[PDB]
């Protein structure tokens, strides 16, 4: 869930 | 060391390095050989 | 494929001993090891010696021998070029010399460092030589050229203002510094390194969250511009305009006190060549 | 008197902490995001 | 001053070993100038080149003044630094600066 | 001037060049 | 919803031109890529391209007028051949011959309206793409610095002449005449702070440069996909740096370094420039009263004589 | 269809324009008429 | 393809390598010559050392 | 679909007054021939 | 959702203040209006 | 979920009483209204 | 295969011609051995 | 686990106090009040 | 591990910790006793504030 | 588990003795208060 | 495999040979040794 | 492991660190000696103090 | 393919050309032998 | 693996080389032996 | 394990070979020998 940019995506 | 290729390396690598230094110093022999002192003032 | 590590695993993973210079030369590195987050080794502790000579001697120098706390108004000056080329520690410009010498030792250093860290990584050397070029500038500055004119009062003083002083009046000495050729390439190379950076942080920026392709960018590079480079052409592009704008540099000043004295003479040639000389007539003449 | 003028306070001493303080600020919020736990790569499987 | 050296002005001094077609202004020295610049001496001295934080004056002015001064440093064979320290043009630090206001009011 | 210092010292910010060069070249060959 | 092959291949006024692409082969082999074209025209980038060939079209009938209408003179003398802003004795009018004025003020006129259109043109193809109007902010920012220049600075003095002339050798002389003008140049603390982001912005671009190439074994350089998972290059940067320096980046907010470290170049030079002539006629003195200017008070001047 | 009528538009009104405005500040310059004068 | 090469030297040129160093080094010996001839010529005509 | 738009002429026509008003009010009133704003 | 953060607003009042009271007193040190740090 | 933590408030404080500290030393220090260190 | 194209040659030639009768006219003129082109 | 490492204050402190210990030498010997390292 | 340390310390210090903890606590009274000697002796020599 | 490493206190405290012995011995060579290696 | 290619010789050498050409015959026309194109 | 290491001093100390401490101290004893000879000697030669 | 050769020898002559130029041009520019004088 | 010998061996080394060098420069530079003089 | 005489004999050579350009520098370029002018 947690990506290199700060964005969570699912 | 054991290799052709590092001997020829090393073998270059000085040979380029002594060329560069009696070509500059051959020019300088030359130069100052041949060129005339500059005047002095009057 | 992909999951959430915690950067720990990562640096534990890539940590070995013993692929750097000193450990190819001697066979082992004396001080291979870390400190905190820091890498230290051979030329970690050459440099950090350098590094505190280099802040005390100019301390010194700065508070004592001159009676000032004020950092502005310091002027860490060599010695006049009446002395030549000669050190004496019963002379003002002693102290001076040992910053400098200090510096160079951890500049040194530091370039070395890096060679050994990218070899523990198993990486190419692009960072060193990236980072050589401007030793290299130093180097110009404070060692060739100096001894090339034949004091070591040619080299610049050590101030956080004063240093500005010499290159205003170097500057205006080789009159005009404008029309030096390499001075001109060096500026246009700075301001084409600012703008490719600007571009290529706006281009990543610009797709960075969005449910898109990575062939967007290119299409819009090539609707304003009629061509896109690529992703390792333009790191290529900018590790090379960025050595290159102090390698041309360096000529420039190099070739100021010697072989030139002053730069509008330099261009008397253009006008006299035989293919345009003698055409016009009044003030258009020449 | 031995001070600066006002705008040498507005004009040099602000502008100069206010850039040490801003980048030192900036350095610490990108070295905290960049050292945690996100997507990344196996190092064993992918060397 | 007597550290200049003491000097006369003589027969030789503006004729250089000619009688009559003299050259004030040859070709050789207009490298970087107009072919037709002429020494703006209608003026007063000192104050007549003086350009630092002037408001009623422009780039127009700066650039009549630059041609001067590269002209004096050309008829000197010296540099910009011989009447000046860099960092302020105003400042008479250098006694080449008199010595040149006094020569600016004899030509 | 002593013409003989200052020419090895030009021939040093010469050789300042070469590992740029190097880079540029070993670009172009191995990328055929 | 975006066909990025219609966006390419589309014909009309809005629509591109060189097509069929063309290829040159040692772009490929330096940088990687070689294709050329096609290249979008719209409206703004038809009014940006009259609007820059009527400037310059008026600059080089000048440049034949001041030569005589002689070729081999105008190339002689094309390097230092300039048209020059109306000198001071007027102000602000164009009431101005068109030998001692006109031209620049006809010239400059149509290169506003080519800037802006550009810009306009900027913003209008990032978002007909995907992509963020990113490039378009950071145009604004340098704009602000070239619109200070040619158009406010001599607004606030109240003469043309404080404007470049149009020509090689004239903006160097430009630069000469305004830091003489204005006391001494290196004393302007926003000067300062534009040649401290300009180098710094030239030590990034060549950090980040040499640190992508240095790992490209392993795909480091493909920045859009490692922004979604990280591999060996971007772990071995991030490495890297920490060991040297004691701290790191990501794959993601190196650019915004980047982006604001350029950024910043622009608008301190602006407010600098602006402020140079209007509130502070003198940068020595300036300095002088705010204890940055060191004494000397016995200067070794044989250094700075032939 | 070759020719776009969009086009021809867009370039004529342009280049009008250009053209006014250029001879309106050629005789400005001129001097000749009175017009914006003192 | 290593033919007519010594075994000394075939880890460093190939057959066409051994050709053209063999046309360079005749060049070489002929341009030493003729030097030499040239230098002793000019000699003849103006000596340098006195 | 449409050969011409509509926004995009609104949006070229109020920058073409913009631009053409700030123009002739800075040539107009440099000029020195109307008193307008004198100490 | 709340639109503010309490945390950005008590940084941001904490460095506006300090910033703020600094430069108050090296303006009014150097009017020369008080006596205070006069040799 | 705390909006501060109390590490970081102990880091600035300290920075800021230090830097405090030292500066407000050194302007009385550059003022001449006490006889400190004269010679 | 063929180590030169034709059309390279040709280009090569063409501009080389045209290159060198310029600098000769040019150069020629502003000699002043010919009377040619006076006032 | 902690929110403080006794390792950082120890090399924190020892950091500031060999810093402070070399700035006041300097500062006390450029004083000229004590009759220290005189010719 | 951490059962040298007191009751009150253990969420703060280990055994090792607390060592080296007394040993810098003891190292800095014997720095502060010397100091003040210092200090003394520099004023008997010449007072700094007059 | 021990705070510090024991070699690298003794690294650290070796470069220091070195650095501080270079540095007292410049500064005392110089400052002409003893009559040592002159002219 | 080769060491060399045919057209990079045949290029240099023909660039080569025109570069010397040139030079020389500035050089001999500079000299002033002959008439050539006087008056 | 630590067998001849004092109890006091297990959790910091290891076999051989301990050799190579009692090393260290010994050397600094000795180096002090020495200096606080050599101060009194230059002491003797000339005072810095006046 | 080795890169050795073809740099040496292009280096090698590239350094007898310029070392040419160079000493022809002092030779020249010295009047100690006749050539080509006026 | 620590404190091994051949480290020590080459850090001592290599600082009494570069104390040697360092001394000799400072007693060559001080001017008070007739050392190399002219 | 790592450890060789070919180490050794490698590092006293290189440094011999250092140690002899340095001093020979030192020597030529000072108040004696006058970089053998003479
Ligand atoms: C007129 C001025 C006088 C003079 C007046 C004074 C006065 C007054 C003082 C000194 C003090 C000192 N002087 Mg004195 N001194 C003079 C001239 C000299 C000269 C010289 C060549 O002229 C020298 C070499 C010295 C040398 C010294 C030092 C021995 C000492 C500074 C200790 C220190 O660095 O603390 C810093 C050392 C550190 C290791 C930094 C750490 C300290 C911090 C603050 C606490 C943390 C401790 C740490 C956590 C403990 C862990 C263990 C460590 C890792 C080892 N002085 C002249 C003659 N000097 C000071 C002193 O006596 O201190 C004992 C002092 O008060
Ligand atoms: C630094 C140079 C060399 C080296 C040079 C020597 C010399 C020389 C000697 C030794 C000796 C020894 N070395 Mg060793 N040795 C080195 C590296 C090592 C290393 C290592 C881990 O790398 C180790 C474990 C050792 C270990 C040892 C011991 C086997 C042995 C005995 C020491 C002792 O008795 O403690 C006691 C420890 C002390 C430090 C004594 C204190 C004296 C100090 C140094 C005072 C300064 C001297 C001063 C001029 C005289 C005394 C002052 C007065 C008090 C006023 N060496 C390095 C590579 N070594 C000694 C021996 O007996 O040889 C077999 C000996 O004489
Ligand atoms: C004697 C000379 C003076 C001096 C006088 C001045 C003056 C006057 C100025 C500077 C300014 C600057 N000086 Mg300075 N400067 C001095 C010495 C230095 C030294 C040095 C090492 O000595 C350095 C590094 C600098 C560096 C700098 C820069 C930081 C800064 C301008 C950079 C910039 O953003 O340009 C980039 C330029 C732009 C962004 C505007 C132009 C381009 C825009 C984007 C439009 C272009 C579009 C174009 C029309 C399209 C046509 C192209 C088509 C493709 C064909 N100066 C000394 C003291 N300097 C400038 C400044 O900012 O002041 C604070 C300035 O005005
Ligand atoms: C006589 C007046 C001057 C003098 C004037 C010159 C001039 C002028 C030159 C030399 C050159 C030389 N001189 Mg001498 N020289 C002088 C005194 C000396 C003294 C001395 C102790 O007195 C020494 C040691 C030398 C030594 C040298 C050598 C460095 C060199 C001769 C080697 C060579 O070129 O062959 C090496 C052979 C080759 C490199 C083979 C290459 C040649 C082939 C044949 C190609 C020739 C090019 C040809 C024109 C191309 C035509 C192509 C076709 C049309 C297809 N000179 C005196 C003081 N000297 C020459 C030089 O530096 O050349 C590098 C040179 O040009
Ligand atoms: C006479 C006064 C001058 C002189 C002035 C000139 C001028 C001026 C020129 C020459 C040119 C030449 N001169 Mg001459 N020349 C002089 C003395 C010399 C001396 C000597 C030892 O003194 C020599 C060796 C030469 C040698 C030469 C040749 C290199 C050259 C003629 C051959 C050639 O290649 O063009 C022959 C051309 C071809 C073989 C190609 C055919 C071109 C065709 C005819 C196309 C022409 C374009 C046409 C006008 C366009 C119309 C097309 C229609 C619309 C269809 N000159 C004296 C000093 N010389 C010319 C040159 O350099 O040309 C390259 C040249 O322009
Ligand atoms: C006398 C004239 C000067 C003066 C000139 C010097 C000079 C010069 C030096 C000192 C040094 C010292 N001075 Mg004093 N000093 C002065 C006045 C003072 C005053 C004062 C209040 O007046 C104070 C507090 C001091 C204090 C000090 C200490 C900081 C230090 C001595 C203690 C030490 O570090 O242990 C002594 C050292 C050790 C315990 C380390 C162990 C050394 C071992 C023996 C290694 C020696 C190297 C050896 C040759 C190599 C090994 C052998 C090989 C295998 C062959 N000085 C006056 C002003 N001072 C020294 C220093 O800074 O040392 C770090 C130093 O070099
Ligand atoms: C003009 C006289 C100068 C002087 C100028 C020089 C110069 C120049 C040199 C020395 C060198 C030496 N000098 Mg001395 N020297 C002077 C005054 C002194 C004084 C003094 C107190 O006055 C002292 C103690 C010394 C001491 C020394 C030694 C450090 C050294 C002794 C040579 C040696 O060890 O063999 C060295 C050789 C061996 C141990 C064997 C080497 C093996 C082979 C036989 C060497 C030939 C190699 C050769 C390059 C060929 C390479 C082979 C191929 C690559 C295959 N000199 C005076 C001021 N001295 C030399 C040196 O630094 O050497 C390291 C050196 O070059
Ligand atoms: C002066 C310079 C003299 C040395 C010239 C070397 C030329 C060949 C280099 C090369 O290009 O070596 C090729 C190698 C490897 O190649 P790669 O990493 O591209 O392979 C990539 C595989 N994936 O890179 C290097 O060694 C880098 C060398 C780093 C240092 C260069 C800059 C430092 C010298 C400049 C002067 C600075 C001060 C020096 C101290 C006084
Ligand atoms: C610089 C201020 C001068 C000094 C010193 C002397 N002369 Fe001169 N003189 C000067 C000029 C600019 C000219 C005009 C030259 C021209 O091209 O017309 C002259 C001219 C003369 C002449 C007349 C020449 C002629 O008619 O052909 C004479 C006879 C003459 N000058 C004499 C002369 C003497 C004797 C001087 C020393 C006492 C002397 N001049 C000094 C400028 C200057
Ligand atoms: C001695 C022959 C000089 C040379 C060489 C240069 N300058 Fe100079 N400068 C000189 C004088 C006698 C004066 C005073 C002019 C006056 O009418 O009073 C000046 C003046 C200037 C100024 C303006 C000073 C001011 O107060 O604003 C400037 C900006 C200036 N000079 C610049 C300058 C430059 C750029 C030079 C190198 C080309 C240069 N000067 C040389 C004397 C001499
Ligand atoms: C290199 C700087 C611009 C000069 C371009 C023309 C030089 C020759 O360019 C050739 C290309 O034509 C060829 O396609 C590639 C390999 O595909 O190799 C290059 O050397
Ligand atoms: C709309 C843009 C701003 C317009 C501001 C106009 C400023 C006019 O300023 C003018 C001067 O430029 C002119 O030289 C004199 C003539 O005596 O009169 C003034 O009013
Ligand atoms: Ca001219
Ligand atoms: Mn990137």
């Amino acid at each position: 869930a947690a990506a290199p940019a700060g964005a969570a995506a699912a | 060391t054991n290799t052709v290729r590092g001997r020829f390396y090393i073998v270059a690598g000085i040979i380029s390095v002594v060329m560069a230094v009696a070509s500059i110093a051959i020019f300088w022999w030359i130069f100052y050989t041949i060129t005339p002192a500059p005047a002095p003032p009057l | 494929s992909a999951e959430v590590i915690p950067f720990s695993i990562i640096e534990e993973f890539y940590k070995r001993p013993g692929k750097t210079l000193a450990a190819r030369f001697f066979g082992v590195d004396p001080f291979d090891f870390w400190i905190g987050r820091f890498y230290v080794g051979l030329f970690g502790a050459i440099s950090i010696i350098g590094i505190i000579l280099g802040v005390a001697f100019y301390l010194y120098e700065g508070v004592v021998n001159e009676g000032t706390l004020n950092i502005l108004a310091m002027r860490i000056e060599p010695p006049p070029v009446s002395q030549g080329l000669n050190v004496d520690p019963a002379q003002p410009g002693f102290f001076w010399f040992l910053t400098m010498v200090a510096a160079t030792i951890a500049f040194v250093g530091w370039l070395l460092r890096q060679i050994d860290i990218s070899l523990k990584l198993d990486m190419g050397m692009e960072v060193p030589i990236a980072f050589g070029a401007v030793v290299s500038s130093w180097i110009t500055l404070q060692w060739l050229r100096p001894i090339a004119m034949g004091a070591w009062g040619h080299g610049f003083p050590l101030g956080i203002t004063h240093h500005l002083d010499w290159v205003s009046n170097i500057g205006y000495q080789y009159y005009n510094f404008f029309y030096n050729p390499f001075h001109a390439i060096g500026i246009t190379l700075l301001f084409a390194s600012t703008l490719f950076l600007h571009m290529h942080g706006s281009a990543v920026l610009s797709e960075a969250k969005r449910n898109i392709s990575d062939q967007n960018i290119h299409v819009f590079w090539r609707n304003i511009l009629g061509y896109s480079i690529g992703e390792i052409g333009i790191h290529r592009v900018a590790f090379w305009t960025g050595a290159a704008s102090v390698l041309f540099s360096n000529l420039c000043i190099f070739l100021s006190g010697t072989f030139v004295k002053d730069w509008n003479a330099f261009w008397g040639f253009w006008d006299k060549m035989p293919i345009w000389n003698g055409v016009g007539q009044g003030a258009l003449v020449a | 008197s031995p001070w600066p003028v006002w705008s040498g306070y507005a004009l040099c001493f602000v502008p100069l902490a206010a850039v040490i303080l801003g980048f030192i600020i900036a350095a610490r919020f990108t070295d905290k995001q960049a050292t945690s736990a996100y997507l990344r790569l196996d190092p064993a499987k992918a060397n | 001053p007597a550290s200049v050296g003491g000097y006369q002005i003589t027969c030789a001094t503006c004729h250089n070993g000619k009688a009559a077609g003299l050259e004030p202004y040859p070709i050789e020295i207009m490298n970087t100038l107009p072919n037709d610049w002429r020494l703006p001496l209608e003026l007063d001295y000192p104050g007549g080149l003086v350009v630092t934080g002037r408001k009623d004056v422009s780039n127009h002015e700066v650039e009549q003044n630059q041609f001067a001064m590269y002209h004096m440093n050309v008829s000197m064979g010296q540099g910009c630094t011989f009447c000046h320290n860099a960092r302020y043009f105003p400042s008479y630090e250098i006694a080449q600066k008199n010595h040149s206001i006094i020569m600016l009011q004899m030509t | 001037m002593n013409w003989i210092v200052a020419t090895f010292m030009l021939m040093f910010v010469l050789v300042a060049f070469l590992p740029l060069v190097v880079s540029l070249a070993y670009t172009w060959v191995t990328n055929p | 919803p975006i066909d990025l092959h219609d966006e390419e291949y589309r014909d009309g006024l809005e629509g591109t031109i060189a097509k069929p692409p063309g290829h040159v082969g040692w772009m490929q082999r330096l940088l990687g890529e070689g294709q050329v074209g096609p290249i979008y025209v719209g409206l703004w980038g038809v009014i940006s391209f009259i609007t820059f060939f009527a400037s310059a079209f008026i600059i080089l009938v000048d440049y034949g007028r001041q030569v005589g209408w002689n070729p081999i003179i105008y190339l002689r003398e094309f390097w230092n051949l300039a048209v020059y802003p109306p000198p001071t004795e007027y102000g602000l009018s164009w009431n101005v011959p068109w030998d001692k004025g006109g031209a620049w003020l006809a010239a400059t006129f149509f290169l506003h309206i080519s800037v802006l259109t550009w810009w306009a043109r900027l913003y209008t193809r990032a978002k007909a793409t995907g992509v963020g109007t990113q490039l378009a902010w950071g145009f604004a920012s340098a704009l602000s610095l070239y619109f200070v220049i040619y158009l406010f600075h001599p607004l606030a003095l109240g003469n043309w002449s404080a404007a470049p002339g149009h020509g090689f050798r004239a903006i160097l002389d430009w630069t000469n005449y305004v830091s003489i003008h204005w006391g001494n140049f290196y004393y302007n603390p926003f000067h300062m702070l534009s040649i401290f982001f300009l180098l710094g912005s030239t030590l990034l671009l060549a950090m980040h440069g040499a640190t992508i190439v240095a790992t490209s074994k392993w795909k480091s350089e493909m920045e859009f996909t490692e922004m979604m998972a990280e591999g060996p290059g971007t772990q071995r940067a991030q490495l890297f740096w920490r060991w040297v320096m004691g701290w790191n980046a990501n794959s993601y907010n190196i650019h915004i370094w980047a982006w604001w470290f350029a950024a910043f170049t622009a608008i301190t030079g602006a407010i600098g420039l602006f402020l140079s002539g209007t509130l502070v006629p003198d940068w020595y003195a300036w300095g002088e009263t705010a204890k940055i200017v060191a004494p000397w008070p016995n200067p070794d001047w044989a250094q700075y004589v032939f | 269809r070759p020719f776009e009528f969009r086009t021809s538009v867009v370039v004529s009104t342009l280049l009008g324009l250009v053209m006014a405005l250029l001879i309106h500040f050629v005789v400005l310059s001129s001097g000749a008429f009175n017009w914006l004068r003192a | 393809q290593n033919d007519l090469v010594p075994d000394q030297w075939k880890p460093l040129f190939n057959n066409a390598e051994w050709l053209v160093h063999d046309i360079v080094v005749k060049t070489i010996y002929g341009g030493l010559i003729i030097a030499v001839i040239a230098h002793v010529l000019c000699w003849a005509w103006t000596p340098w050392i006195r």
